[PDB]
């Protein structure tokens, strides 16, 4: 209730270091309005080590998805009948994409 | 209605007539081109001035020219 | 007939037509018609016009040498 | 010389209502005048 | 062609419901256009005035308020099924005018029977300046 | 079909659409495109139209005089020209409420009145009008003059009174008469009226038509004029402690060279202006009999035009063939006249505020601001009109076979070079001005304003130091007594002019700083860019590479279609219509600069403008936001002050700006399809399909859409800036 | 390699390389010469 | 002392602006402990501000009535008052660099046209050729005026694409 959320820090180069305002808590930066601090507080994140681990896991999953795109286009390309299974797509999305993720976040 | 004028630089490629959406142009026999065809406008009163014939002309500048003026019911594309 | 009604095929020409897109430009002669049409000189140009075409028919009096 | 005090009460409604109305009436009859 | 065909109002219309972009009051005040074709079988086509209709096996008659709609339907039928249709223009008094196949061979052909009109015999760009034709009522391209 | 409304266009008559109305109004006075029109009939219509415009102008100024006399406070303003505000016209609006009626009662009036900002009060006080009866008789005389001019136009329109073609084409006699009579003896009579009336009226002596031919303007009595002792007129000028309304500190002088301003009223001396107009009249008369009339002496226009050709092919054929080009093409004369008149009113705007000619005009801040803004906007409009009618000349009436090898053929030959150089200088000015402004804004944003680039305008400061301003220092002319410019005229006009130019209170050669330098370069960018657009429209009017046959399509045609990549906005009319936007931006820049500099001068905070015009945050906040506080508070739930009408017309101008955006962004196809759907809706409805339209409703033309969007844009621009300027200058001053 | 080099030889890639080069040069100049305005050796 | 302006060192508003900036930097600095990274950052900012204010003084810069330095653009006047380094030398340097850019672009345009499909070379740049022309542009004015002398810099009006009149 007294320290403004700040997560972007600038480099002192041409006088833009004045953008690093006194947000409180012995820190200088830009007051962020994304609400990421409140999201991390709602997720139980306490230390910066958990944020580091989440960032590394996000980079790993991003590389995995990028390789997955390369694989599912160049190596193993699904056919037209695979995409046209709208019933299977809807069932897997309702049960797995939305419901399973909801249960995992609930847990 | 509008004025459609066709000059002697036309090669008789019949692209302007195919591009015409109101059947204004026609092909007449000629001797000034290799294809022995010349564009004509016997139905210029039905032309609206859409300039679709000018897009299909392959020659430099334009072998067919549309000049707007004195719009009528047919020239304004009105269904009412 | 005698010689040819136009320039040598494959030779560069300069277009003297003022209303053409390729005025004062160098093009290549593809073929010259011998029947007696108004514009027998078929010229292909390296740079296309706004319509995207690169060939045009010109008469005998609107072509010269590349200077 | 000096206009009377009721002149703003008469000329302003005349040139704000009556004169534009008769002008639009004349113009409407002139636009649709046919042969 | 050799003989100009005469339209028949008793020819069956293609199977269709109700059109909203159909004939307006201009149809009963000014001229309206009527397209006829000869379908060898029943099939579904797309009208330019709305959705889709089904043509009947035989003669088919349709009505429109614009000549552009008639030629759009004609070129759609020619490109999709090679139908070769023809449309007339009917005025308020009942005068019928033959419009698309003027010589019956379509304007893409020549037929050696059409006289070319409105053809300037000079090159474009050789027209006179508007100062040359002033207070005369003649445009530089009309000479 | 074939209605009778477009009688000047048979083709437009056979148009069963609403566009026939619109094209029946925009092409109303384009007589060259009318059917069956001869040159003589065109000249007669032009003469009748000119007489009509003169009659309308005289009726308008008669109405201004009458509405100042009746429902005005001219006498009260004459008694006290400092405190009480002038009244333009009374307000009779039945939609007004009682607080609105009470709030608009200003200047000691019995009803709601509008505070006059046209400045006719100062002008009519300067020329000698004092009583309301004089204004009444002047208004009725001008109404009689307007009626006489209208009847004269009607009679010259009538048969057996129409002038001949050679009468209109007699350029030499018209030039000689309008140089000698329209300018010479008109100015001579005006300065005679000045000497007879205004100087005695400014010296407390009433001179009227009743006592005319009885009071001598100078006590000598015209004998120094015949004796050649013209210096006796400049013997006893008015003193510094002279009252304009009374005879205190008066004198006996009608023509002098007392350069400077009257200390009491901060305006130019009446004797100085009388001497100026007398010298102007003499110069016009002595130059008004130079051209070759039917007498054996004079100058032929064609002979001087053809003889002035540089040798060795400097200009090719030279200036030959221009006489027939000017005489045959009326659009060339129209462009020349509009350009000269635009330069004239630009000079008028730039010289009124620095040298106020009317008594008690500099104190009236709102009046001066409104006059400068009006004159600058009119100047830009007829600048653009000159260029547009020059493009019309190039399209309609221009024969290259006639003027072959002349200056016109040469500038048409290398038009690409001119357009390219103007485009380069526009890019140069815009790039560097925007870079400087953004650099200054970023530097001031970072909390360290000393890093900003402030290029000192040393050229204008050097000029002003060379013309008497000793603030900048230096040792050029008119600042050092050893200079010949200082020695010459040391006892003629220098002591008054130096005192007027060394004072910081008046607007005579104000202090120019780096912010003034930057905004001056912005003005130069705007002028050069508008010039680039207009000369590209005029030079490429009759042909281009995308459209070689642009002459055959007329001046105002929409496009050539989507072929060749797209050809929309290719006519010279479209170039003019874009140049209208650029002219509006340029005049907005010059008026923003004038208004902010003068407002900071009147408030005394010139340092605020000096340190705030450098960066655009200062322009947005200290000018467009700080000075708009009184404007927006014209009406509110708390109440209403006298600036309610200005706030209302400010919002009105923003609304018309938005409607201009409507008519400029969206184009014809969507509205045409929507109109078709509305036509079906009206056709297929009960209880409403009984009625019908005589003409088919259609969407407006693309050229028509551009014109309507331009008109809405310019109307919103003018109304918004007029509202802001008057509310900011009058809400805190008087 | 040569296909990837010709991809790097395309106009956006070399423009990006020029952008980083010029931006880094100007930034390092501003950093090691803090806020200059007038050339004074 | 030109244009009625005072030097920055002799001016009072310049020192007042410097004092105000130092005061607000110290006010921002006093909210942090000395053993914190924002304290060192603000100390570095204050040192940079002091160095910039010292360098702007004793360098010929002058300010008028607001403490903000002014620049003299007229050559000669800047030469006789040591103000040439303000804009005169930088404008010459920018002209040198702009001529470098123009000469390099002209060399690449000319040298990539005598081959099949010059548009392909325009869209896919010859990187070794571009770098070679980059390192060969150090003598741009000499080559430019020599091309002007031999007439290859400018094209004649007969081979130039021209719009109809
Ligand atoms: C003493 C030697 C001398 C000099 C210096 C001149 C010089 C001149 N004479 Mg000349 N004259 C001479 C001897 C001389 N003459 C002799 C011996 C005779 C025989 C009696 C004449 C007879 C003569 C006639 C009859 C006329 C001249 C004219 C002229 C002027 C135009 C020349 C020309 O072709 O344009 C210069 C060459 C050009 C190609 C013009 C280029 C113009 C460029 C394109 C414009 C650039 C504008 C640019 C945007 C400006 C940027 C500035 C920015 C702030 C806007 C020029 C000032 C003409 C005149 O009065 O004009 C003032 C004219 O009518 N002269
Ligand atoms: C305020 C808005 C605005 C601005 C900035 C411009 C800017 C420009 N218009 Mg204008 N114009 C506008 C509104 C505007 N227009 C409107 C509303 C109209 C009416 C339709 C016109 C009508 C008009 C005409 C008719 C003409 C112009 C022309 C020009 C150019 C003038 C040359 C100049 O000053 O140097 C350039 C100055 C600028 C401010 C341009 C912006 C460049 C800055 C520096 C950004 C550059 C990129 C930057 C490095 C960032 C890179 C990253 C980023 C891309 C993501 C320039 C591109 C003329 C033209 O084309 O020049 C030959 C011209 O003939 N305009
Ligand atoms: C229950 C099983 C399941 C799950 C969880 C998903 C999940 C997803 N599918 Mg998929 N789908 C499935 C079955 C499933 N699918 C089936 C059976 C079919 C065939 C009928 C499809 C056909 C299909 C198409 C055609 C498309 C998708 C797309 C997507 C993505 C939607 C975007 C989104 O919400 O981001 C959510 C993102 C995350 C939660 C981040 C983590 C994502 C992880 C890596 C995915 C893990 C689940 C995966 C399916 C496990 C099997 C893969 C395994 C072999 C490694 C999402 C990742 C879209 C896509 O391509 O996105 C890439 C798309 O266009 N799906
Ligand atoms: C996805 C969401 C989720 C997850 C992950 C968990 C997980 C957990 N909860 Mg939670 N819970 C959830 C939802 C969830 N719950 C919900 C929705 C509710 C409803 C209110 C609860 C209510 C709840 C309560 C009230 C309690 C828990 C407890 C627990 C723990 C007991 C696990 C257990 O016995 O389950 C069953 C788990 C298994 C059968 C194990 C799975 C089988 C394994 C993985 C097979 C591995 C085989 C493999 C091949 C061999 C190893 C490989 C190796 C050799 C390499 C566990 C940490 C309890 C706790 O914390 O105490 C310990 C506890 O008190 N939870
Ligand atoms: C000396 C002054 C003068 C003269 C004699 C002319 C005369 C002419 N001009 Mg020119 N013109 C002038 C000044 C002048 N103009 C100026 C100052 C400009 C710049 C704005 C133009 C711009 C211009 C263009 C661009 C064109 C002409 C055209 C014409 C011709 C058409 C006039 C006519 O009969 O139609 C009468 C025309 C009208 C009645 C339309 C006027 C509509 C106006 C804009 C509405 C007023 C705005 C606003 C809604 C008012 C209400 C405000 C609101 C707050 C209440 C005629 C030869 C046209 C031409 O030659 O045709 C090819 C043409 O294309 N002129
Ligand atoms: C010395 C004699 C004389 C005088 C005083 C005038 C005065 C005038 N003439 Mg001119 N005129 C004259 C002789 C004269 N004429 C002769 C001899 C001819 C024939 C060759 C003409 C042919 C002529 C034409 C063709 C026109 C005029 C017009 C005008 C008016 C211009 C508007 C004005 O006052 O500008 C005010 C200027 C300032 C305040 C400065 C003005 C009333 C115009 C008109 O009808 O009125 C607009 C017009 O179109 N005159
Ligand atoms: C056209 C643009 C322009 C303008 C308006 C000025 C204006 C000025 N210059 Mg400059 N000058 C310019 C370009 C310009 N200069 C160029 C391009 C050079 C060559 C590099 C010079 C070289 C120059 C010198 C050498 C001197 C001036 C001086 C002056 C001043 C007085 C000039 C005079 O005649 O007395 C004045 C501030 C003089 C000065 O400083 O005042 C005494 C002076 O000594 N100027
Ligand atoms: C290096 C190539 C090159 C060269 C030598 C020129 C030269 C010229 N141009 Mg052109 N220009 C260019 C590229 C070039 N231009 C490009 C890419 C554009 C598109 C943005 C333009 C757009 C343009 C306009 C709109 C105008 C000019 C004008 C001019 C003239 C004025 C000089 C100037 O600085 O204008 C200013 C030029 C610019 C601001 C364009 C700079 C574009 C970038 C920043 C430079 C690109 C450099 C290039 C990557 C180098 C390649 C090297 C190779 C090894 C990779 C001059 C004839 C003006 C004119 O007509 O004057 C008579 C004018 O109005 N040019
Ligand atoms: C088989 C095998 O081991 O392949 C191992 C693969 C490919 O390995 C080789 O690759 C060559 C091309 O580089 C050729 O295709 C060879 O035939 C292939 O064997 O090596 C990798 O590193 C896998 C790809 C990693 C990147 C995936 C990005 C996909 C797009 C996401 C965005
Ligand atoms: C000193 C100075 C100044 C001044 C200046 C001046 C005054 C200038 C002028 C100038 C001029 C008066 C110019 C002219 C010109 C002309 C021409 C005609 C040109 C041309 C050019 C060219 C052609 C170029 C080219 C190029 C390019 C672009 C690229 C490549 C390279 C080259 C270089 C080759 C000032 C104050 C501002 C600022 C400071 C300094
Ligand atoms: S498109 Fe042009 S060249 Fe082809 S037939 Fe028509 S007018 Fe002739
Ligand atoms: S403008 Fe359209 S309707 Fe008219 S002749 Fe050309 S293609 Fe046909
Ligand atoms: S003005 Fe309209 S119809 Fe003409 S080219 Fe442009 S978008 Fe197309």
């Amino acid at each position: 209730t007294h320290i403004k959320p700040s997560a972007q820090v600038v480099w002192p180069i041409v006088g833009q270091e004045i953008l690093n305002g006194d947000v409180g808590g012995g820190f200088q930066g830009i007051q962020i309005t994304s609400g990421f601090f409140q999201l991390w507080r709602a997720s139980g994140i306490t230390s910066e080590l958990q944020l580091y681990s989440t960032a590394i896991g996000g980079l790993v999953l991003a590389a995995a998805c990028f390789f997955a795109g390369w694989f599912h286009y160049h190596k193993a390309a699904p056919k037209l009948e695979w995409f046209q299974n709208v019933e299977s797509m809807l069932n897997h999305h309702l049960a797995g994409l939305l419901g399973l993720g909801s249960l995992a976040w609930a847990g | 209605a509008h004025v459609v004028k066709i000059y002697d630089t036309c090669i008789g490629c019949t692209q302007c007539v195919r591009a015409c959406p109101l059947d204004v142009l026609e092909m007449v026999p000629w001797d000034g081109c290799k294809a022995a065809q010349m564009a004509s406008s016997p139905r210029t009163e039905d032309c609206v001035g859409c300039k679709r014939c000018e897009t299909a002309c392959p020659t430099d500048f334009l072998s067919v020219r549309v000049y707007l003026g004195n719009e009528s019911t047919r020239s304004l594309g009105l269904a009412y | 007939k005698k010689k040819e009604v136009g320039p040598k095929r494959g030779s560069l020409v300069k277009v003297l037509r003022p209303e053409s897109y390729w005025y004062n430009q160098v093009g290549k002669v593809v073929s010259v018609d011998q029947s007696g049409i108004r514009y027998p000189v078929v010229v292909r140009f390296e740079n296309q016009n706004y319509a995207g075409v690169s060939t045009n028919n010109y008469a005998l009096d609107e072509v010269t040498d590349p200077p | 010389f000096v206009p009377p005090a009721w002149a703003p009460s008469l000329f302003v409604p005349l040139t704000g209502l009556v004169l534009p109305a008769i002008g639009m009436a004349w113009a409407f009859t002139y636009i649709q005048k046919e042969k | 062609p050799w003989k100009q065909p005469e339209l028949d109002p008793d020819t069956p219309s293609p199977i269709f419901g109700g059109s909203t972009g159909g004939l307006l009051r201009k149809a009963q005040v000014e001229e309206f256009y009527v397209t006829t074709w000869e379908s060898p079988k029943e099939q579904i086509f797309e009208m330019p005035t709305g959705g889709a209709a089904i043509m009947r096996k035989g003669p088919n008659l349709l009505k429109f308020a614009r000549k552009e709609q008639c030629l759009a339907l004609t070129t759609q039928l020619r490109t999709k099924f090679k139908m070769t249709p023809c449309f007339y223009r009917v005025y308020a008094d009942g005068k019928v005018e033959y419009l698309h196949p003027k010589d019956g061979v379509y304007p893409e052909k020549v037929n050696a029977g059409r006289v070319g009109v409105n053809q300037n015999m000079r090159s474009i760009g050789e027209n006179v300046d508007p100062i040359k034709v002033k207070f005369t009522g003649s445009q530089p391209f009309t000479i | 079909a074939t209605k009778l409304f477009p009688k000047f266009s048979q083709g437009l008559a056979q148009d069963p659409s609403t566009r026939r109305i619109w094209y029946g109004l925009a092409t109303a006075h384009d007589f060259e495109s009318h059917d069956g029109m001869t040159e003589e009939n065109l000249y007669q219509k032009i003469f009748a139209s000119h007489f009509g415009q003169l009659a309308i102008i005289f009726l308008w100024t008669s109405g201004n005089l009458f509405h100042v006399a009746w429902q005005g406070n001219f006498e009260q303003w004459v008694t006290d020209p400092i405190h009480v505000r002038p009244i333009a016209h009374a307000i009779w609006d039945p939609h007004f409420g009682q607080p609105a009626v009470e709030a608009f009662t200003r200047g000691g009036a019995s009803g709601p009145v509008n505070i006059a900002t046209s400045g006719v009060y100062q002008w009519w006080y300067t020329i000698g009008l004092r009583s309301n009866q004089e204004l009444y008789v002047s208004s009725v005389f001008l109404a009689l003059v307007s009626a006489v001019f209208l009847f004269a136009g009607w009679l010259h329109l009538q048969p057996n009174f129409q002038p001949s073609l050679s009468w209109f084409k007699d350029a030499e006699s018209r030039l000689n008469h309008h140089l000698s009579g329209l300018f010479g003896v008109s100015s001579l009579a005006w300065t005679g009226h000045l000497v007879h009336v205004a100087i005695p009226e400014s010296r407390g002596q009433h001179v009227g038509w009743d006592n005319f031919l009885s009071v001598l303007p100078h006590p000598q009595g015209l004998t120094p004029f015949w004796s050649g002792n013209w210096a006796a007129y400049a013997q006893n000028p008015d003193t510094a402690s002279h009252a304009f309304g009374t005879a205190d500190g008066s004198g006996t002088a009608i023509l002098t060279f007392l350069g400077g301003f009257h200390p009491q009223t901060q305006s130019l001396w009446l004797s100085d202006m009388a001497h100026h107009h007398l010298a102007i009249a003499v110069l016009f008369i002595v130059a008004g009999h130079m051209y070759r009339t039917n007498f054996g002496i004079g100058h032929r226009l064609e002979a001087i035009l053809e003889a002035h050709t540089p040798p060795a092919g400097g200009l090719g054929a030279g200036h030959k063939g221009l006489f027939h080009t000017v005489n045959n093409s009326l659009h060339f004369q129209l462009g020349l006249a509009l350009a000269s008149v635009g330069t004239i009113t630009s000079l008028v705007a730039q010289h009124m505020y620095s040298l106020p000619p009317y008594a008690y005009l500099a104190v009236d801040f709102t009046t001066q601001a409104s006059l400068y803004t009006h004159h600058q906007y009119i100047a830009g409009f007829i600048m653009c009109g000159a260029f547009a009618h020059g493009a019309i000349f190039f399209i309609r009436d221009y024969d290259p076979e006639q003027n072959k090898g002349n200056v016109l053929a040469r500038v048409l030959d290398h038009k690409e070079a001119i357009i390219s150089h103007l485009s380069w200088v526009s890019l140069f000015l815009g790039f560097h001005t925007l870079g400087l402004y953004v650099h200054n804004d970023v530097v001031q944003a970072f909390g360290t304003p000393e890093k900003q680039i402030l290029i000192e305008p040393v050229f204008a400061q050097w000029i002003q130091a060379a013309q008497g301003k000793s603030l900048y220092g230096f040792d050029l002319l008119l600042a050092s007594s050893s200079s010949s410019a200082y020695s010459a005229g040391q006892s003629l006009w220098l002591p008054g002019w130096l005192e007027a130019i060394n004072n910081n209170q008046n607007s005579l050669f104000l202090t120019i700083g780096p912010g003034d330098f930057l905004v001056h370069h912005a003005i130069a960018l705007g002028l050069h860019t508008t010039t680039l657009i207009l000369v590209k429209g005029a030079l490429d009017a009759r042909g281009s590479k995308l459209m070689p046959d642009k002459k055959d399509f007329g001046y105002s045609f929409p496009c050539d279609g989507p072929g060749r990549g797209g050809t929309c906005d290719i006519s010279a009319y479209d170039a003019f219509y874009l140049a209208v936007f650029w002219m509006l931006n340029t005049i907005g820049w010059v008026t923003f600069y004038w208004h902010w500099k003068h407002l900071t001068l009147w408030q005394g905070n010139v340092s605020q403008f000096d340190e705030s015009s450098t960066y655009l945050m200062g322009w947005l906040r200290d000018y467009l936001w700080l000075n708009s506080s009184q404007l927006i508070n014209g009406y509110n739930p708390f109440g209403m002050n006298s600036l309610s009408v200005w706030a209302w017309t400010f919002l009105f101008g923003h609304l018309v700006y938005a409607t201009g955006f409507m008519f400029l962004i969206s184009w014809r196809g969507y509205w045409q399809e929507l109109i078709e759907t509305l036509v079906w809706a009206h056709e297929k409805t009960p209880l409403a399909n009984l009625v019908y339209w005589k003409d088919k409703p259609v969407a407006l033309s693309i050229v028509q859409a551009r014109l309507v969007g331009l008109a809405h844009f310019s109307v919103g621009y003018i109304f918004t800036y007029a509202a802001f300027l008057i509310a900011s200058t009058s809400g805190r001053f008087g | 390699m040569k296909d990837f080099t010709t991809y790097l030889s395309t106009a956006p890639v070399v423009g990006l390389g020029w952008a980083i080069f010029t931006s880094g040069l100007l930034i390092e100049i501003n950093r090691f010469f803090p806020d200059p305005l007038v050339f004074s050796f | 002392d030109v244009a009625g302006l005072t030097p920055c060192s002799e001016s009072k508003a310049y020192n007042k602006l410097e004092r105000k900036e130092l005061k607000t930097l110290e006010k921002r600095l006093k909210k942090y402990e000395p053993g914190s990274a924002p304290y060192l950052a603000l100390q570095a900012t204050k040192e940079r501000t002091q160095n910039r204010f010292k360098n702007y003084a004793k360098a010929g810069l002058l300010c008028g009535n607001d403490g903000l330095p002014h620049l003299i653009s007229d050559p000669g006047l800047a030469l006789r008052f040591n103000h040439a380094g303000e804009v005169f030398i930088p404008t010459f340097g920018f002209l040198y660099v702009a001529g470098y850019i123009g000469h390099v672009g002209r060399q690449y345009i000319i040298k990539s046209k005598e081959d099949a499909k010059p548009t392909d070379k325009e869209i896919i740049l010859d990187v070794p050729l571009a770098l070679q022309l980059a390192f060969q542009g150090w003598a741009w004015p000499l080559a430019a005026i020599q091309e002007l002398r031999n007439g290859s810099l400018l094209e004649k009006d007969e081979n130039i694409t021209v719009s109809p009149r």
